[PDB]
């Protein structure tokens, strides 16, 4: 069976500054309702520091992948277990700030 | 027993609902301090079966200029929720800013 994921961009804060529309079949929301938050704003208390330290190291691991797993909240208000897989881009043309790259997947905590 | 002054505080918040400024009164009521909420939208904080509500009330504030939140949860810095209700006003200028009063209806639960 297909994984469901979608694609994201980020800020290096953590801000949804792009959102592929596979969002909706994964977590419900339209892209729209994700755009401008902080991917924290949908994060279990309990996993939103794990979250924002992610995001912060991502930036120091020289472009390579950074996994992270953290319970996301559906649009039906639930509890989905994500696996959010990071990586900085930045184009070597230019002087401009690296942003996140994120693939995020649904999958089960066992 | 707590008399009404010493259950409410004052915060304000950036159009994109980030806290800018709260009064020290939070931290006997809830347990952060006001530096610490700086830069974190209000969003970071409502319990998960409070936020589709919540999402549809800042709607109503950004449309009407002033509401009142209704019961909801803020997650206590120490983990659990405390209750309250928000009465919310933006501040347009020459919108600026939203103005919160926030009264706490319950404990640490
Ligand atoms: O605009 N707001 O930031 C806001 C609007 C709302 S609202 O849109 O529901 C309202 F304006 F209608 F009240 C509610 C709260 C809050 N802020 C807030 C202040 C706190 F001290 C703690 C928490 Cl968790 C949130």
């Amino acid at each position: 069976c297909q994984p469901t994921r979608f694609i994201s961009r980020h800020n290096i804060e953590g801000i949804f500054t792009f959102v592929d529309h596979r969002c909706v079949a994964t977590v419900g929301y339209q892209p729209q309702e994700l755009l401008g938050k902080n991917i924290v704003e949908f994060c279990h208390p309990e996993d939103q520091q794990l979250l924002r330290d992610s995001f912060q190291q991502v930036v120091k691991l020289k472009g390579q992948v950074l996994s992270v797993m953290f319970r996301f909240r559906s649009k039906n208000q639930e509890w989905l277990w994500m696996r959010t897989s990071s990586f900085t881009f930045q184009n070597p043309y230019s002087d401009e700030i690296e942003y996140i790259i994120c693939t995020n997947t649904n999958v089960k905590n066992s | 027993f707590k008399g009404l002054d010493s259950k409410t505080f004052l915060s304000e918040h950036s159009m994109d609902m980030k806290f800018t400024y709260c009064d020290d009164r939070i931290t006997e009521l809830i347990g952060y301090h006001p530096e610490e909420l700086l830069g974190r939208s209000a969003y970071e904080f409502y319990h998960a079966l409070d936020s589709e509500n919540m999402t549809k009330s800042h709607q109503n504030l950004c449309t009407k200029g002033q509401v009142v939140s209704g019961q909801y949860r803020m997650l206590a810095k120490h983990g659990g929720y405390v209750w309250l209700e928000t009465q919310g006003t933006v501040i347009y200028n020459p919108p600026q800013c939203i103005m919160c009063v926030n009264y706490v209806l319950s404990e640490i639960e």
